[PDB]
């Protein structure tokens, strides 16, 4: 249908995170059957490949930011793949990875789209800026490109000279935060960014802040909606098998909710799903629980619904 | 497990020209590991951080390279202090293996041992040991076998060698054949012989004695 | 500048461990994670744990889960790691050293930069005590060397 | 500012409870860095060091109650430093140790605030009497020192000569309750006191539930709060090196979900964190689960929010 029609782009990048080995991370999701599990239900699944990230050996770095060049090369490359996929009118499954291809995932997605919403859904904002960081990790500063309300405060460092910031203040609702460092919160607080942590959705429940958070999005108007979604904003009971591993997190039940909410929208037009990696799991179980909770996200977000989901025939037959 | 391989195992190069070391992956580590110093009995510190661009109180001739698989250890204004066993290391991988050993030598012209077999004494006879040691001695580069032989058969389990490193002043090498026996199998034979081999010797030099000769 | 003084040179039977101190300075502490490698004289080198400093995040290695554990002392900048039922293939140097903290406010680190000095631990069981010198040293050579 | 403004008192006392090695309490606590976890975000921090606790050696039993005195000097002592850290305008963050010392906890806050409130999470309500326990083990006999409405009724047992009850049975509110002996919930119903056990907790979801905790508490006035916490609250999952460990506490998620709407009040002038054990995990990973808990749990409570903690400057810059 209009949803459950899906482009799948798998990103093995990793230079915006420091732990190497989430670029193992489109492989193991592809491997654990994620195409064929959407299968069932009608999925125009289409892959499009993996995209090829190329070495730039001197990638040399800012003053903080390090391997600057290499994230925005491949988040370039990412926004003209996304832009490419949502051409296609499907819903663009952008797997990688890490959080620094967030950014050309939700600037192609603007480039179809200009007023979308983003649902952060992650243990961390990912909002610091490259002068106000400690670490100058870029799987932590996304959002700190995109928002307009940012221009002319973040530097030119390279790679970046394509990106423009896309999306509002005001149209984006983070999910499930847990650790902030202290610029993403002043940042957090200055632009009256509307957002839900673990006390906001421990205090509503998690069902009413999905409630206020459409009525915060789709409440105005009706809109596409860009669930970027972090594997260790859920709690490390389920997916140990991350980069930035932070206790606290939602349950998995929760997490499948909140991607069934934006299913029963109908209005899912772009998902992420980053920070995967197998390469961090103390056991192979731990692995093993990370990917088939990713797995059963990413299914619940384009309407593996717990409900059920079925095909329009008679079963009585 | 990624095997790290360091493809030069020693290296002996004179004070001089470029040092240029190999350290290869089993996989795409990807400009993600480092270069270390380990002097003998001594904190490896730390040579190149990033397979690059040279940390933090580096002297200044420790360029490298890699990006991935394959990578360089370059020391280009070689400068003598800097012998010592290196070590690549991968990283981002767990478990973060190591390297093989990079022992940097110095290159001198090869010297020939200095070698002769030496008994168990009486005060040793008096506690009832027998430790006949051969004692090699100022030679280069390091490959020495020594035979032993009862009085012509030969001999192990007692059998040790064991090598310092190399001499600041004139640059040499080390072997004592640490060899231990009874004094009861010191009293029933007397021709014991040491037979080196090293590079410089055409022929295994072969230095002997009798029990009760000295 | 930036090192670590670790400390310190200690054999145990097998029984129970060596709590090596691998105190840093220089650099600030809890912007970076502290990690440990054992060393067997005449071989390689295998790395068995990192933690980060910046949350107690033990992330241990494999063939010792289990064995090791390592905890952070961070009011003075110190690091530790203890074992558990020791072993005679654990006579191996002991070293920390300095992998960065692969959190979030850390920065972007993969190269061990403090290296510390070592500590020398055998896992032995035998009884300290003193050698036992067994020379002699004085047949047709010109060279004679000696030795005990 | 004025919340986040931090006294720690540590104190290793164990002879309430039987267990012995909860004097590793505060050592444990300071060794995973509670005190420099705090200074990223605005903590004046001032360590008053341990508390010495002398040892009686004659401490002889009473009837069913047993080393009285030691408990009875620890919880005078600590009256008094919690009545000196509070005249210092801070908030009084007590750990230990055992519940024993939540007798001088909340005796040297009254003494400050004679009109408290205490929110006392705990697996068990620590409310029997010294007539009516069955093991007379003083970590379980907080409370019941503590009511004016339990007065004429407390024996005089020795060490507690100093206790006067200072707070009403209207004015506490337990959180968490699994498992009561049936002296404590005869106490827990004839006096009124509100309560939210893991039944109302789960009935109302737990944001409702500190809801109406403060609308119990603060709904009346604003009034200063003593959040005392114990570790066993939560499930054994997440904290296992505990004295007393009763499966069925409440998730990890939740216990900071409680100690952040005591932050977001604005009111919280008091801190308890007890019954800390490191010498009960079976692992060490057990331990380091539940100290890596109980911290993160002590952020929550001073405004380590998960939705982030700012210093007001810009940080575009
Ligand atoms: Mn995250
Ligand atoms: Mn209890
Ligand atoms: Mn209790």
């Amino acid at each position: 249908a209009k949803s459950r029609t899906i482009g799948i782009i798998g990103a093995p990048f990793s230079k915006g995170q420091p732990r190497g080995g989430v670029e193992e991370g489109p492989t193991v999701l592809r491997k654990a059957g994620l195409l064929e599990k959407l299968k069932e239900q009608e999925c125009d699944v289409k892959d499009y490949g993996d995209l090829p990230f190329a070495d730039i050996p001197n990638d040399s770095p800012f003053q903080i930011v390090k391997n600057p060049r290499s994230v925005g090369k491949a988040s370039e490359q990412l926004a003209g793949k996304v832009a490419e996929v949502k051409k296609n009118g499907r819903i663009s499954l952008v797997l990688g990875g890490d959080h620094s291809l967030a950014i050309g995932s939700i600037s192609g997605h603007a480039r179809v789209h200009p007023d979308l919403g983003v649902i952060w859904v992650d243990a961390h904002t990912d909002i610091n800026t490259p002068l106000t960081t400690t670490s100058g990790n870029l799987h932590g500063q996304p959002v700190s490109f995109l928002l307009k309300e940012l221009k002319g405060k973040i530097p030119d460092v390279p790679g970046f000279s394509w990106v423009t910031p896309c999306i509002s203040a005001k149209d984006i609702v983070y999910i499930g935060l847990r650790d902030v460092d202290p610029g993403e919160h002043y940042i957090l607080k200055t632009l009256g960014i509307k957002y839900f942590s673990m006390t906001e959705v421990d205090r509503l429940g998690i069902g009413k802040v999905m409630e206020e958070t459409l009525s915060y999005l789709l409440g105005r108007k009706k809109r596409p909606i860009h669930l970027s979604f972090d594997v260790d904003g859920l709690d490390p009971s389920f997916t140990p098998a991350t980069g930035t591993p932070v206790v606290g997190g939602l349950t998995y039940r929760e997490g499948l909710y909140i991607t069934e909410e934006i299913y029963k929208t109908g209005l899912l037009s772009g998902l992420d799903i980053m920070e995967v990696n197998p390469s961090l799991g103390k056991t192979p179980e731990e692995v093993t629980r990370t990917v088939n909770t990713a797995v059963a996200i990413t299914l619940a977000c384009f309407g593996l619904a717990r409900e059920g989901n079925h095909k329009p025939i008679d079963y009585l037959n | 497990e990624i095997v790290m391989t360091q493809s030069p195992a020693t290296l002996s190069l004179s004070p001089g020209e470029r040092a240029t070391l190999s350290c290869r992956a089993s996989q795409s580590v990807s400009s993600y590991l480092a270069w270390y110093q380990q002097k003998p009995g001594q904190a490896p510190r730390l040579l190149i951080y990033d397979a690059s661009n040279r940390a933090t109180g580096i002297p200044a001739r420790f360029s490298g390279s890699g990006s991935g698989t394959d990578f360089t250890l370059t020391i280009s204004s070689l400068e003598p202090e800097d012998f010592a066993v290196y070590y690549c290391q991968q990283h981002s991988l767990l478990p973060r293996t190591f390297g093989g050993g990079t022992k940097v030598e110095i290159k001198r012209a090869d010297a020939a041992p200095t070698v002769s077999i030496f008994p168990p004494s009486s005060e040793q006879l008096t506690s009832g040991g027998a430790s006949v040691v051969c004692f090699l001695n100022n030679f280069y580069p390091k490959d020495i076998n020594v035979k032993w032989k009862i009085d012509g058969s030969e001999r192990q389990n007692g059998v040790l060698n064991s090598w310092t490193d190399q001499d600041s002043k004139d640059s040499t090498y080390s072997m004592s054949s640490t060899l231990t026996l009874t004094k009861d199998e010191y009293e029933r034979h007397n021709s014991y012989t040491c037979e080196a081999t090293h590079k410089t010797s055409t022929s295994p030099i072969v230095k002997s004695f009798n029990r009760n000769e000295c | 500048q930036v090192q670590l003084v670790q400390s310190g040179a200690e054999v145990k039977k097998p029984g129970a461990s060596v709590k090596v101190s691998c105190k840093a300075s220089g650099y600030t502490f809890t912007n970076y994670g502290i990690s440990w490698v054992r060393q067997a004289p005449g071989q390689g080198l295998e790395w068995m744990g990192w933690i980060s400093a910046y949350n107690g995040n033990t992330n241990y290695a494999q063939k010792l889960q289990g064995r090791v554990t390592m905890t952070t002392d961070t009011s003075t900048s110190t690091a530790y790691m203890e074992l558990r039922s020791l072993r005679s293939d654990d006579t191996a140097v002991y070293y920390c050293a300095r992998e960065g903290a692969y959190g979030y406010r850390s920065p972007y680190h993969n190269w061990f930069d403090p290296w510390g000095q070592g500590t020398l631990v055998t896992v032995s069981s035998a009884k300290t005590t003193a050698p036992s010198v067994y020379p002699l040293a004085p047949t047709t050579g010109s060279s004679v060397t000696l030795g005990c």
